[PDB]
């Protein structure tokens, strides 16, 4: 495998690197490098495609070396190479591709394709370089069993779920109390209602509690907590929980009591927070819990006593929310977010070549199902085909 | 370079054992006998054939 | 062009591995590459600015070369580097913003500026080196006519847009239906009314679309999808259509039913989802459409019933939404997008220098007004001008 | 310092570049740099730690070269050089711990474990090398005293602040005019509103303004600026200024007239955009001012009208907003942003080592703290810091 | 048969007592045996699978032996031979799943693959070694 990312830096090193104009010693090290592959090369043939509507192109190796021709190159010096990488170009594409698709419940960590398993043949270990590329980089710290780690944008770890739960409720649902919330992405959306207002409530407040539960450690994560959730603070016609019939939510917002937010991991409380809205850090959890109280207020003018009766009927639904972002965060284990095209890339390209459902990924690539039923086989299919996808980027965009 | 053109008989031992060059055989016939030599050493000496 | 991004990296790769200390064999490389420069440049004369307030401003050159002697760096033989170096970052600086100010229609791609235009000539490039910048990387490949590409995140491909169409109204907007919307940047939110809640509708459903056309195909796009408009969820007072007018919205929220978005590309369906929430993929396209309904709750609870009236007044406006972000995609054209500083480069640089408005560019670099009308003209200047920014943000930010 | 950086880029590009296979001539020039290093080290003992739940580990330094021989690399010489580095890594990580919790009040700029207060020493000069990471790059251009600059996505410039003020107001909160707003991170929204729709005001027009003064000077930013404020646009139960009782807001929105946002740099306007919402480009700005008004609309359909009596009570209450949200732009002090790690690492680190609370920073790294108080004194040990987590996350995320 | 066996304690006994470190003499009767081995077989061709969803895989030989030298082993000789361990290991497990699937009545306790059948063959009783499983 880490075969396969040289061919690419090569490549690119190499499609830059080499222009017309430059000083040959700006690539001395580098001409070298190159050559040595096409020794290597030269000779064996290879098969790529064979499934879906993925061609079954054969490509063939003969190819000659690289001249020198002293200080700074020449225009036609340039023309004569260019025609050369555009062959493996054309090649490598055809061959991530081919590896890029297939997948495998047993040993889906290791290569598939007629294409690469040919590679991790030792006669070709000779091009290995260069490896900088994030990706590749912690490819190797696993093959050897060692602390890995990525950078994520707005993470995607929470699975879309949008839901409610009634904690009192009855068939008219003219007096409810319960909480709904929105967790997609990297975002957390949880309001608690209370129609009553908390009027026959110890000491006048409600509690209210979301828990999420990652299906994956993220650490040094950067996240926003703002009081309120937009989402649930407008008039809303629900479906029961039965389905059976329709509610009315007509909320009206107060400011969230006693806000508490743990992350914990495993079940520890590792960063805690009191009412702090803004920016805070939560440096290692598996977990996030979201304590927060509807107070009915103490003091009330007119307009606002006229809100909340003693009695029914209840037509303004105290509301209080949370609203929590993770803008940024490092997991173990590879994840889409709003910045890296990987997951957009394989999954593309099977869509582009109708590739047919196989027996480990969700059908699609959907994320969602991805992400809540991540099992080790998915991680490692998904990490196989990240770094793939990855390593074709290099090139090909 | 060539290493036949530099052959040499490593005089003790059993398999035809031939080693790099004068100085190589030397050593070996030298320390083989310096008696306070772990037991490992005549025999990794020995046994190593070309 | 491609001449003037190596005097960049040349710099950048220079300010950093020339340092109080280090062995020369790691510069070795290098430190050729840099004298070949001056070589070239020493006799030649320059020439920037004059247009605007844009300082008129004369370079010359004669310059001594590199100590290829010692074994180690002495502090003395930075501060003799330095000294060099800073004539040319403060000189290139000059050079970037003279070329990132001229515009042209007929030839609109290739070098407008006296400082440039000379640059393009066969006696320099004998300077070229190292082209791994992303911008430039593509701005080769494009010379070449091939397959280009970019990387956004949350581009800036939706010209602002924030409007409604009114399919069944009358004088008094007792009893409207039609859609609302806003399009801008990465982002959609459209919903769809009915002041009847379908009482009168076939199957008491209600049908809606929205259409965006993008002005350039998005491909590999990470897209977030999500039930509900919240920007379309609350109380307004909106003026008519005609203008002589203001009509009242009071929004009640139901779920969209038979959510069906569909990522075109000319006129065919590339990825359709179906009422599938959270992360889609849509891997390449030029128009999206989203068709929702609205259905009129079945069963209702007294409290919902009431909502819905047989007959007018309708006091509640029924109404179903839906929410589109696009995350992360690339394009074959420049964009702005919510990461890359470019197009603020720009228009940082026009706007400092009381830069005078051109006859490719809108008033200011309006990005509304440039992604609407993106000629081919406006995407070759900008392109150019995009290339030159980054070239510039190698050296001075 | 410098120094420091250096041993990482070593580490990367070596346990990156020394794979089982690849050709030596790639890492010759790096080779060398590596020996070089142990030699200056061999001969000299360290110690790290000692503060609150940080281990005091002890290092000393002993160790043999590397071959210069093989045209390829043997599995065999890489195992004997990654055991070497190991030592080095595992010493790095205690190295930056060390010196990333300690502060002071004086010197906050300069090194203060007795780990690295003897790196900075003349001796060991002799291996600094390759500074182009970002960070690094702009910590030199500033040790010169030179401009820096750095880059980010969502910034975080406003500390959170979330409050209203009353510009009309009476006991019975029944007749309120001011505005409301949140301003967080690298987003402001605000609302103004008057009870009685501007029924007697002159013009039939209220005015509304918003100022915020930024801690720093954004240079480059790109900016979303939208009508209405969503998080306004619901119905409230808020406490008033002085606590004693809670008052009901009732919104309903109008579009928000004669907007006018300026950027103003030391009271001077830079940049100023008159309703133009999307996106806008704001160069070089300190303060931000949004001016909006609200007109009570001229011409009004029966419903509508209703909404507006010529007398109390004022049971809907007109309001106007706006949104802005700076996607991205350039300071010249470093900054938590939505994209970097940085705060991140360092409050993580300090947390996870029970770091007791110091003279400089606030209990916790809290941002909103830290950026309401940006000191000189702060923003010399945060970049400080932020530099020694950027070098640490080359080789440890 | 009993060849099939030996195969296996070959490698085990070999993916074992292998390591980067270990002194000479500790793998001298060993190594031998599996030198021998790979003899025998260079040269012939086998075939697994073909019946219901057990893919037909060919398989080849052709691997030199072994750099019988080095005192304490160097990580490099691992290497080289855990890359020949792997076609091997590869190998068996087809080689046993194609003959744990077949039934014969008659006489059903002899070998039925291709690729046993191949192995009860007198030219390969060369390697036999350790029944103590
Ligand atoms: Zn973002």
């Amino acid at each position: 495998m880490d075969v396969l990312y040289s061919l690419s830096k090569t490549l690119k090193d190499a499609r830059d690197k080499i222009v017309e104009g430059t000083l040959y010693s700006n690539v001395s090290d580098l001409i070298q490098q190159f050559n040595q592959m096409i020794i290597t090369m030269n000779g064996n043939e290879f098969q790529t495609g064979g499934i879906g509507n993925l061609p079954i192109r054969n490509w063939n190796f003969d190819f000659g070396l690289l001249g020198t021709t002293l200080l700074n190159l020449d225009a036609n010096y340039v023309e004569t190479a260019r025609n050369t990488i555009d062959y493996f170009v054309d090649f490598v594409d055809n061959v991530c591709m081919d590896e890029m698709v297939r997948e495998s419940q047993r040993n889906g960590i290791a290569p598939q394709s007629d294409s690469l398993i040919k590679l991790s043949g030792i006669k070709f270990k000779r091009i290995n370089f260069d490896n900088s590329s994030e990706y590749i980089e912690n490819w190797n710290l696993q093959n050897r069993r060692q602390r890995t780690g990525f950078t994520f944008h707005k993470p995607n770890i929470f699975p879309y779920s949008a839901s409610f739960t009634l904690n009192r409720s009855q068939p008219a649902h003219d007096n409810l109390m319960g909480t709904m919330w929105l967790n997609a992405g990297s975002e957390i959306q949880v309001a608690g209602f209370d129609y009553s207002c908390a009027i026959n409530a110890p000491a006048n407040t409600q509690q209210f509690e979301h828990i999420v539960q990652l299906r994956r450690v993220l650490t040094t994560a950067t996240i926003t907590l703002l009081p309120d959730a937009e989402r649930f603070s407008f008039p809303r016609v629900i479906t029961s929980a039965d389905g059976a019939t329709t509610w009315y939510f007509n909320p009206v917002i107060l400011r969230p009591n006693n806000v508490e937010i743990e992350f914990l991991l495993n079940g520890q409380i590792i960063n805690t927070y009191q009412a702090r809205f803004g920016t805070i850090i939560a440096r290692n959890f598996d977990t996030i819990r979201l304590s927060f109280q509807l107070m009915r207020p103490p003091n009330m003018t007119p307009a606002v006593a006229a809100l909340f009766p003693n009695a029914q009927p209840f037509e303004h639904h105290a509301t209080v929310g949370l609203t929590l972002r993770i803008e940024s965060a490092v997991c173990e284990s590879v994840l889409a977010d709003a910045s890296e095209t990987m997951l957009a890339n394989v999954t593309s390209v099977r869509q582009e070549y109708a590739i047919p459902v196989g027996p480990v990924f969700p059908p699609g690539m959907n994320w969602t199902d991805l992400i809540t039923n991540y099992s080790p086989s998915r991680e490692d299919n998904l990490q196989r085909v990240f770094t793939v996808a990855s390593i074709r980027s290099m090139l090909v965009k | 370079l060539l290493l036949k053109d530099m052959a040499v008989e490593n005089k003790n031992s059993r398999d035809a054992g031939k080693v790099v060059d004068s100085e190589t055989a030397s050593i070996c016939d030298a320390i083989f006998q310096d008696e306070e030599t772990e037991g490992a050493v005549r025999r990794f000496i020995a046994e190593m054939r070309q």
